[PDB]
């Protein structure tokens, strides 16, 4: 994945507990790709298993 | 001038390039230095 600041919530002015609102969103957007590259790290752990 | 200028970039092919100035990579029939098994398939595609 990646870490996304929240620039949504801090220009908003929610309530965080932390200095840099960082969350993990799991998998990157991956438009425009004919090999998928979160599929393709699957293939090299089934290779490896 | 006749060569053979390649794009470079991995794109599904779409027929609405068929009027276009672009091929399709797999007919082009130039060896490749350490992918010769590829082409080598793709010589079984020649007219008879």
């Amino acid at each position: 994945g990646f870490l996304r600041t929240d620039d949504l919530a801090i220009a908003a002015n929610f309530p965080r507990a932390s200095r840099n609102p960082q969350t993990y969103i799991p998998y990157t957007n991956q438009r425009g790709t004919v090999t998928n590259e979160f599929a393709s790290r699957f293939r090299t752990i089934v290779a490896t298993l | 001038a006749g060569e053979f200028e390649f794009s470079g970039r991995n794109e599904k092919w779409d027929q609405s390039l068929y009027l276009s100035e672009h091929f399709p990579a797999l007919f082009s029939d130039v060896p490749l230095a350490g992918a010769n098994t590829i082409i080598a398939i793709m010589r079984l595609f020649t007219p008879q």
